[PDB]
C-alpha cells in the first residue's frame, strides 16, 4: 500500500471539493462555478468514455444530465447516467463482443481489470436477469467502488501498490493504453480474452507503453521467451557447508 | 538459395548424374508442405507495415540508450534506418517462406551482416531484440495455424541463431 | 637475484605447524585484484590468523563518555567516490576486499606462538 | 485455490473415485502432525519484519550496483517497493505452509510476475537472491537452528516443513526466472 | 517533478486548453526570483564537501548511542553510508534550486522515505539534527546574499518538516 | 514530462553530479532571452484557430482524393474529427515550446500514435502533410514575416526559437511516417 | 554413414535375404513416429547458440581454473576454440538424431577425438562436463520442460527420443574418455 | 610475438639467408626507440590498480544500462570479469610495449575476440569505451614524457581499431 508510482509520477486524481456538503443544512456543496464546474465534467468526458471526442451533436444528447449534475454534485450518479445513454452503447455494446463490453466497464468505471473468469462469468449472470443495465448499477453500487471513490472523485485509474493478484496490474496496462488511444481500435475484439479464460498472461510490451514516464519501459526482458513454462522442473540447490541440497 | 530443390541438383551436379527416384522423393516434400508456408507468407506480406512498428519499438524500448546523443540512433534519420533495415529483415523471411528454405536470409541478410555491423559500431544485440519480440508474440491458432508458426518461428530462430 | 626481506619471510614457512604457528602461511602471495572475488575467492593471509573471527559478547556501551570524547571519520564525503555507477566500490558492500594489497600480512612481527 | 484435503479430492474427481481408506493415511498424517504445522508458521510470522529486511539489504551487500545511479533499488521510492515486494512473497509462502498446497501462492502472486518485472525494469537475478535468503532463514526458525532468537518448542523433528516451505520459495525462482 | 513549468501545463492539459494569458505570468515569475535561487545554488555546488562534513557529524555528536551493536552507525561502512545519505540529500536541495520547485526533493528523496526508514531503525531525529543543524549555520550577509538565503533556507526546512 | 531546467537536472543525477558553473551558463542564458519564449508562444496560440484551418484545407488541395467516398475525411463526422486532430498535435507542440523540451510532445501525444492510425485507416502519408503545413505558418509567425497579421513585436531575431519549434513538429512528422 | 533404413538392409544382405515380413513391419512403425523425430530435431537447431554458450559457461562455473592465467580456456584465441569445439558436437549430435543412426557421430567426430585432445592439452575431464550439460538440455527440449522457453507442439509422448538423445550424448563422454 | 627481432629474423628464414646488413639495422631501432617505451611501460607497471580502475568505471558512466536485467554488468560477479578483462587489456599493453610490437595483443587478445564476445553477448563498444578512456586520459609532460606518450597512446588505438 505504499505504491511507487501513484502521486509521484502521475498526477493527482480530480474531482468535487468534499464530502461535507452532502452533510451541510443550506447548502449541497461547496459550489463550484461554471469554470471550475466544466473542466471537471471535461475529465469525466475523458474517462468514461475513453478518447471517443464525442461532436457538438452529440454531446447535445447529454444535456439532461449535465444540468442534474450541477444541480446534485454526485460524481457517481454522473457516471451511472452517462453508461445508461446511448453515447454509451453505441460505441462499447453495439459493434462489440461480450467479453469486450466486460472488459471496458472495468475500465471506465473502476479504473482496473477483471480478476478472474469467475469474476467475469458472474457479469455475464447479471446479463441475463436485467440486460446491461444490470451490470452497470452493480459496478456502480459495490463495495469496491465504495471505498475507492465515493461520491467525491472521477474514477481514475489507480496504482495500487497491493494488488488482489499480480495479474490484476497487467490486465490494467493493457486495458488504459497510451494518451491518445481509444477503445475503437481493436474491431470490436476482446484484447483480454484469451488471458481470462486460459489464466496466462499479457504481453510486455504492451504494458509499457502505457507506464508512466519515469518507470523504465520495458527493459528487462532477456532476448529469450517472455512468458514462464508451468511444465518446468528446476533444480534450484542451496550451499550449505558440505555439499549442495536440493530441498524439492 | 538453399532449398530443396537447389539442393539435389547440386547434389547430383557435383557427381554428374540424373535426377534419381530420391531427388524427386524430396520435391515431394516440398509439395506436402507448401500449404503451410504459404499462408504463413502471405499472412506476413498482408500485415507487415504493422508488425514491424511493433518489433521495431522493442529495440528502443530494452536499448533506450541509442537515442543518447553519440549513439547509433542519435537524430531522426538513423532512427527510420533502424526501421528501413528491421523492414528488410522481415521482407527477407516472407522470401524464406516462399523459397523453402533458407536462402534469401543466408545470401542476402546473415552474409556480411557481422562485418558490417562492426564497422559501423551498429550493436547486433538489438538487430535481434527487434526479432525475438516477433518470435514470441505469436498466438498458435489466430495470427495463423498450428504448422505456419513451426515454419514462420523457425527462420526467426535461424536469424537469431546467426546474428549471436 | 633475491632480497633479504623476501628470504626473511619464506624461511619461516620451513619450520613445521606445530612450531612456526603462523608462520606456516608465509609462503602466500600477493595477487591481482579481481582474483580475490566471486568466480576466483582466494583467501587472504589474515583470514588464517585469530584476528578474524573476533567476535565478543561484550560490547563497548558509548553512553558512559562525556560528551566530545567520541571521535567518528567518514572514508569521503562524495557519493560516486563511494559507491560508483558500477558496483566496485572499496567502502561500500562485499566488493571491499578487491583491492592490490592486503592479500599478505605481519605475521613475523611477534613470534613463533 | 485449495488446500491439501482440497488437492485429494480434485485428483479422485477426475476418477469419479470415493475417497477412501487408501487415500486417507495420507491426511489423517496431515492432522497428526497438524499440530506442528501451527507451530511453524508462528515460528515465521514472529519474526517476519526482521527477515524482509534481512533479506533485502542481504542482496544490496553482494550487489552493491542496485544502489548506486542507475541501479533499480537507487532512491527511497525504488527502495520501499522492494522492501513491500519481498513482504508480499513471504506473506504468500506463509498462506502456502498453513494450506499445505502452494496453490495460493502460484496463482496470485507468481503468475504474471514475470512480465510485471520485463515491463517496471526489475532484476530477476537479484530478486531470486533476496528470495533465497529468506529461504534459508525460514529453515533455521523452523528446525530451532538460528544463531539469535531461539524459541520454545517441543522435541521431535520438523524437517518435512522444512523442505516443504524450501519448494514453496523455489518456486518463486522459477516463476521469475 | 512538480516545478512552475511542469504545474502550469499540467492544469492546461488537464483542462484540455491552450497556454493560457494566465501561464505566461507564472515563468515571468521564474525570470525574476532565479538570480537568488541560481546564486544560492552555484554557492552550494562549489563548498558541497564542507557542508556535509559538517553537517554528518552534528549528528554524531549529538547522538553517540549509534555507536551501539545494532544500532545505525555500528561499523565503517554505515558511517559512510551516513555521511552518503547526508550527501545526496544536499545535491537534491541543489536540484531543487535550479528548477526553482519542490520536484526533485520530492521524487528522489522524500518519497519512500517514512517506509524505507522505519524499517531498517534508521532514526528520523537523527536525520533532522543534520540538516537543521546547517540551517542555522546560514549566515545571511557572509555566506550568500540576502535573498538568496531565503531560497536556501526554504528547501531546507521542506525536508525538516517532510521529515518529522 | 521535464522541462529545459529538469532536464539538465536528470543528466547530472545519472553522474550523481552537482549542477555546478558550467551548465548553468546554459540556463542563464535560457532566462536571459526567456522573455522572447514567451514572447513567442503568444503568436501561435493568438492564431492557432486559423492555423488548423489552412493546415487541413491545404491537405484538401493536393490529395483531393480524400472527400472522394471511401476517402478518410470523407463525410462530416471524419472531417470534424480530422480538425481536432490539428488542434491537439498544435497544442502539445506549444506546450513544448513553453517548456524547452520535448518530454511532454513524446510522452502525451506521440506515444502510439502511428500504432494507433493505421488501426483506423487514417492515411499517414497524407497525414503528415497536415503538420508540415502548419509547421511553415508558425515559423513564419515567430520570425514576423507573414502577410497578414503582421503583429507588433521587438526588434532582434527569433531565428533559434523558429528553428527549435520546426525541430518539433519534425518530431511528430518522423513518428507517424 | 547409415541411416536407420541402411542398417536394416545391411542386416539382411549378410544373409542375402529380401527385406520383408516381420522387418517390414518393423520399419512402417519406425516411420509413423517420422513426425515425432522431426518435430524434435527442429526443436535443437532453434536453441542450438544458447545451448552452447550456457554449456560452456556451465563448465566454467564448476572449475573456474580453467579461465586462471595458464588455463586452458584461458586467452581469447582459446576461448573462441572451445565455443566451436563444442558446437561441432552438437551440431554431429543433430545429424545421429535426424538419421536415427550414430554412426555419422562415431566416425566424423569421436573416433580419434580423444588422442587429439591429449595432444593438444585439452582437460578431458571438463569436456565430458560440458557435454553433460548439453545432455541435461536437449532432454528438457524435447520433453519441452526447459525453465527458460516453452515451444509449441501437438500433444503426446516424446520419451523414446529423450531416450535416445541421451544415448548419443553419452556416448561422447565416453568415447573422450 | 610479431616483433621487431621476430620479424626480420622470419623474413630471413623463409629466404634462407643468414642475418644481413639490413637486419642488423633494423635492432639499432629497437635501441635508440627503446628508452621511451620503457619509461611507459615503467609508469604503467606502477600504478596498473589506479589506471585499471579508473577505466573500468568509464564504461559504466558512458553506458548506464548494462546494469539492466539480462545485461553483463547484472551482479557483482560480472563486473569482477569486467574489471579483470579490462585489467587484461592493459597488462597486455604493458607487455607490448616491453616486446616492442603488436605481438602479445593479436595472439593473447584480438584473435578469437569477435567471436567471444558476440557468443556471451558483450557489447564490444563497452569494451571499447575504457580503452578510449585512458588514450584521452594521458597528460603528455605529467605522467610520462612527450614521446613515451607517443608510444603509450599507439598501442592504445591499435586495440581500439582491431574491436572497430
Ligand atoms: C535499430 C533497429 C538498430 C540500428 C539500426 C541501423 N541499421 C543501419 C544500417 C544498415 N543496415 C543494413 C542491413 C540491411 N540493409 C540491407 O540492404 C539488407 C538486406 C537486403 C539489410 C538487413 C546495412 C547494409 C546498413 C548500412 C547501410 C545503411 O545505412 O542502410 C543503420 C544506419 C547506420 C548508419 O547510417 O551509420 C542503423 C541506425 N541502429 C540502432 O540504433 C539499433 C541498433
Ligand atoms: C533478522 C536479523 C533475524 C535473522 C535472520 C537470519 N538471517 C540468516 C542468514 C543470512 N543473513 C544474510 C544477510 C547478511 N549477510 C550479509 O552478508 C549481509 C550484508 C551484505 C547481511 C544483512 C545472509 C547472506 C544469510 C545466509 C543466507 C545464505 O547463506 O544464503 C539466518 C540463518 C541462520 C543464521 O545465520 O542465523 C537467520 C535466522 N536472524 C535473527 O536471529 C533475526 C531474528
Ligand atoms: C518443530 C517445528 C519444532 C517442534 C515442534 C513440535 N511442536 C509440537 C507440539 C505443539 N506445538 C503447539 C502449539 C501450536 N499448536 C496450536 O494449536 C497453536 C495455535 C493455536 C500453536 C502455536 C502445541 C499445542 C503442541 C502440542 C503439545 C502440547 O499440547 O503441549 C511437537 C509434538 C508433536 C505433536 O504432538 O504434534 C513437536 C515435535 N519441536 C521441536 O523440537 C522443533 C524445533
Ligand atoms: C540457453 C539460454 C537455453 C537454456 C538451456 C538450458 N540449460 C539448462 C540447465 C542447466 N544449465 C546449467 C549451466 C548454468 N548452471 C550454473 O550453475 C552456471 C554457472 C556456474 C550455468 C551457466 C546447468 C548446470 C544446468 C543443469 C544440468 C543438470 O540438470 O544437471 C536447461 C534445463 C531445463 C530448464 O532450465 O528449463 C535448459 C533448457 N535454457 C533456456 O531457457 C534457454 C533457451
Ligand atoms: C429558462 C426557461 C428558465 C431558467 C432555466 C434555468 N434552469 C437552470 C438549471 C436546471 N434546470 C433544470 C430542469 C431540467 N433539467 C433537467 O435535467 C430536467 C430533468 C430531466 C429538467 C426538467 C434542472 C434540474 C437544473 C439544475 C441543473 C443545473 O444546474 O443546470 C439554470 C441554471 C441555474 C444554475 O446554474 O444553477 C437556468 C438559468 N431560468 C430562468 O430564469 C428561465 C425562466
Ligand atoms: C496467443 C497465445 C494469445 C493472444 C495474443 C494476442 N496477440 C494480440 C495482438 C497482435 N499480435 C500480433 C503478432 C502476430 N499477428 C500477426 O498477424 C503477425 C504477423 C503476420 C504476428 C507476429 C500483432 C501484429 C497484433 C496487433 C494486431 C491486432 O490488433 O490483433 C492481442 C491483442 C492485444 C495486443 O497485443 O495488442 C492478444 C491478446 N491472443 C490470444 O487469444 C491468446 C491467449
Ligand atoms: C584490549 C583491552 C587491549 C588491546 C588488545 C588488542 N589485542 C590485539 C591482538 C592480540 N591479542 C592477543 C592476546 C590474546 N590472544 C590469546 O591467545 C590470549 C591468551 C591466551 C590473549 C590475551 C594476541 C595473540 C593478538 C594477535 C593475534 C591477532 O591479532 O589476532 C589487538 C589487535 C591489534 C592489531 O592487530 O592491530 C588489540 C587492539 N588493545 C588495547 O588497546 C587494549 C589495551
Ligand atoms: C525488490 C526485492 C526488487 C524490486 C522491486 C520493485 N518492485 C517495484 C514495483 C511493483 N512490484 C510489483 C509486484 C508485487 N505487487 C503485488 O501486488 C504482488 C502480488 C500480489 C507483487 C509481487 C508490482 C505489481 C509493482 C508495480 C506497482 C506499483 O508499485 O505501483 C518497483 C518500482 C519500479 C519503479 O519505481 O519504476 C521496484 C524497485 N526491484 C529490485 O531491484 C529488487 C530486486
Ligand atoms: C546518517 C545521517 C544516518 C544513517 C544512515 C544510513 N542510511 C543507510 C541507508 C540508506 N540511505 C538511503 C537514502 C539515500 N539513498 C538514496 O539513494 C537517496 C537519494 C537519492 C538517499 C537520501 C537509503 C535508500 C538507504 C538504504 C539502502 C542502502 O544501503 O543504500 C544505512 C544503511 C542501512 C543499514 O544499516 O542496513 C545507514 C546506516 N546512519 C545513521 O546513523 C544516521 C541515522
Ligand atoms: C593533462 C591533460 C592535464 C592534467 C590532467 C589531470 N590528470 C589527473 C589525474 C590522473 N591522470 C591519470 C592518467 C595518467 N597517469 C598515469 O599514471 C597513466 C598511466 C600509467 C595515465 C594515462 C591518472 C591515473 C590520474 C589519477 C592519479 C593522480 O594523478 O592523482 C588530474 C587530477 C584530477 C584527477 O583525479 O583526474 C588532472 C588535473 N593535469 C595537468 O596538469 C594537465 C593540465
Ligand atoms: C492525445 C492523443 C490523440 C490524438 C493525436 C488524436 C488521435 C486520434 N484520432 C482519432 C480519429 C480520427 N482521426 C482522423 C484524422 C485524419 N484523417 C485524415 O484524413 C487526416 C489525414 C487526419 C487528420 C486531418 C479521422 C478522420 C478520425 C475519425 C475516424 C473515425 O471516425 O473512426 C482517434 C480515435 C478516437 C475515437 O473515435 O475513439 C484518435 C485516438 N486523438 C487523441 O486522443
Ligand atoms: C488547396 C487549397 C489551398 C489552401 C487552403 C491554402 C492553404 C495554404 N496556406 C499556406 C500558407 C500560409 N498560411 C498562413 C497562415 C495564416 N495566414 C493568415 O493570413 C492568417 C493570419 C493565418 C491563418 C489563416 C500563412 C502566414 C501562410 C504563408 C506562408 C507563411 O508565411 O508561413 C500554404 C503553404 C504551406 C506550405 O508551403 O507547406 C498552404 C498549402 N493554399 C492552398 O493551395
Ligand atoms: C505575459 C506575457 C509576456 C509576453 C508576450 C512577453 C512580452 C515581451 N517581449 C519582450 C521582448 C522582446 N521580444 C522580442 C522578439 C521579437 N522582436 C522581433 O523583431 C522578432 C520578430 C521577435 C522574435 C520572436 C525581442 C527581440 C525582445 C527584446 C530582447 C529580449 O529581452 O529578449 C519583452 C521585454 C521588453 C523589451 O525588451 O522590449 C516583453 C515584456 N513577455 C511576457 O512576460
Ligand atoms: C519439415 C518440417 C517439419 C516439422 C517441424 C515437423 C512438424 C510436425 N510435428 C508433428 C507432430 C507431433 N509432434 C509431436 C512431438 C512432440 N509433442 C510433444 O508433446 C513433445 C514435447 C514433442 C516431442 C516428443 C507429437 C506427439 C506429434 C503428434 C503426431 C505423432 O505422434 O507423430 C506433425 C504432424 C501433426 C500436424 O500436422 O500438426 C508435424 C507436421 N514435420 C515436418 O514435416
Amino acid at each position: 500500500a505504499f505504491s511507487s508510482i501513484q502521486n509521484v509520477l502521475t498526477d493527482a486524481p480530480l474531482g468535487t471539493p468534499s464530502a461535507m456538503g452532502f452533510l451541510d443544512e443550506r447548502t449541497e456543496k461547496p459550489l463550484m462555478g461554471p469554470s471550475e464546474m466544466d473542466e471537471l465534467v471535461y475529465a469525466v468526458y475523458k474517462q468514461v468514455f475513453g478518447n471517443a471526442h464525442i461532436m457538438e451533436s452529440e454531446r447535445a444528447e447529454l444535456r439532461d444530465a449535465e444540468s442534474l449534475f450541477r444541480y446534485l454534485r454526485d460524481v457517481r450518479e454522473f457516471v451511472r447516467a452517462l453508461a445508461k445513454s446511448n453515447a454509451y452503447t453505441s460505441r462499447f455494446l453495439q459493434g462489440n463482443q461480450q467479453y469486450r463490453f466486460f472488459e471496458l466497464n472495468f475500465k471506465h468505471l473502476l479504473g482496473r481489470g477483471p480478476r478472474s473468469l469467475e469474476e467475469m462469468a458472474s457479469h455475464s449472470a447479471l446479463y441475463a436477469e436485467g440486460g446491461f443495465e444490470a451490470v452497470i448499477d452493480a459496478i456502480l453500487d459495490s463495495d469496491e467502488y465504495a471505498q475507492e471513490f465515493g461520491s467525491t472523485v472521477v474514477p481514475y485509474c489507480r496504482f495500487k501498490g497491493e494488488y488482489p493478484t499480480n495479474e490484476e496490474f497487467n490486465r490494467m496496462l493493457v486495458l488504459k493504453g497510451a494518451n491518445s488511444t481509444s477503445d475503437k481500435a481493436g474491431k470490436g475484439r476482446s484484447k483480454l480474452c484469451y488471458s481470462i479464460a486460459a489464466g496466462c498472461s499479457q504481453n510486455w510490451l504492451s504494458m509499457s507503453k502505457a507506464l508512466p514516464f519515469g518507470t523504465e519501459k520495458g527493459t528487462g526482458f532477456n532476448l529469450i521467451s517472455s512468458s514462464r513454462n508451468p511444465a518446468a522442473r528446476p533444480r534450484i540447490g542451496t550451499k550449505i557447508p558440505g555439499g549442495v541440497v536440493f530441498s524439492s | 538459395m538453399k532449398s530443396v530443390i537447389t539442393t539435389v541438383v547440386s547434389a547430383a551436379d557435383a557427381a554428374g548424374r540424373f535426377p534419381s527416384n530420391s531427388d524427386l522423393e524430396s520435391i515431394q516434400g516440398n509439395i506436402q508442405r507448401s500449404a503451410a508456408r504459404l499462408e504463413a507468407a502471405e499472412k506476413l506480406a498482408g500485415n507487415h507495415e504493422a508488425v514491424v512498428k511493433e518489433a521495431g519499438d522493442a529495440c528502443f524500448a530494452k536499448y533506450a540508450y541509442l537515442k543518447n546523443p553519440g549513439e547509433a540512433g542519435e537524430n531522426q534519420e538513423k532512427i527510420n534506418k533502424c526501421y528501413r533495415d528491421v523492414d528488410h529483415y522481415m521482407r527477407l523471411v516472407n522470401y524464406c517462406l516462399v523459397v523453402g528454405g533458407t536462402g534469401p536470409l543466408d545470401e542476402w541478410g546473415i552474409a556480411g551482416a557481422r562485418e558490417v555491423y562492426r564497422t559501423l559500431n551498429l550493436p547486433t544485440s538489438a538487430y535481434v531484440a527487434s526479432i525475438a519480440y516477433t518470435r514470441d508474440r505469436l498466438c498458435v491458432p489466430r495470427d495463423m495455424s498450428a504448422q505456419a508458426g513451426v515454419e514462420f518461428s523457425a527462420y526467426l530462430d535461424y536469424l537469431i541463431n546467426a546474428l549471436s | 637475484v633475491s632480497t633479504t626481506k623476501a628470504d626473511l619471510r619464506y624461511v619461516g614457512a620451513t619450520k613445521p605447524a606445530a612450531v612456526g604457528g603462523r608462520r606456516a602461511m608465509n609462503l602466500m602471495k600477493q595477487q591481482p585484484f579481481w582474483m580475490y572475488g566471486p568466480p576466483y575467492n582466494a583467501v587472504t593471509q589474515d583470514e588464517y590468523e585469530p584476528i578474524s573471527a573476533a567476535a565478543p559478547k561484550a560490547f563497548v556501551d558509548y553512553q558512559i563518555f562525556a560528551p566530545g570524547t567520541v571521535k567518528v571519520s567518514p572514508d569521503s564525503v562524495n557519493a560516486n567516490e563511494l559507491n560508483p555507477v558500477s558496483g566496485m566500490s572499496k567502502y561500500i558492500g562485499k566488493t571491499q576486499k578487491l583491492v592490490g594489497d592486503q592479500g599478505i600480512s605481519d605475521r613475523s612481527d611477534k613470534l613463533p606462538m | 485455490m485449495l488446500d491439501a484435503f482440497s488437492r485429494v479430492v480434485v485428483n479422485s474427481d477426475a476418477k469419479a473415485a470415493y475417497v477412501g481408506g487408501s487415500d486417507l493415511q495420507a491426511l489423517k498424517s496431515f492432522i497428526a502432525d497438524g499440530n506442528k504445522r501451527l507451530d511453524a508458521v508462528n515460528s515465521i510470522v514472529s519474526n517476519a519484519s526482521c527477515m524482509v529486511s534481512d533479506a533485502v539489504s542481504g542482496m544490496i551487500c553482494e550487489n552493491p550496483g542496485l544502489i548506486s545511479p542507475g541501479g533499480n533499488c537507487y532512491t527511497n521510492r525504488r527502495m520501499a517497493a522492494c522492501l513491500r515486494d519481498g513482504e508480499i512473497i513471504l506473506r504468500y509462502v506463509s498462506y502456502a505452509l498453513l494450506a499445505g498446497d502452494a496453490s495460493v501462492l502460484e496463482d496470485r502472486c507468481l503468475n504474471g510476475l514475470k512480465e510485471t518485472y520485463i515491463a517496471l525494469g526489475v532484476p530477476t537475478n537479484s530478486s531470486i537472491r533476496a528470495v533465497s535468503i529468506m529461504k534459508a532463514q525460514a529453515v533455521a526458525f523452523i528446525t530451532n537452528t538460528a544463531t539469535e532468537r531461539k524459541m520454545s518448542f517441543a522435541a521431535g523433528d520438523c524437517t518435512s516443513l522444512a523442505s516443504e516451505v524450501a519448494s514453496y520459495f523455489d518456486r518463486v525462482g522459477a516463476a521469475i526466472s
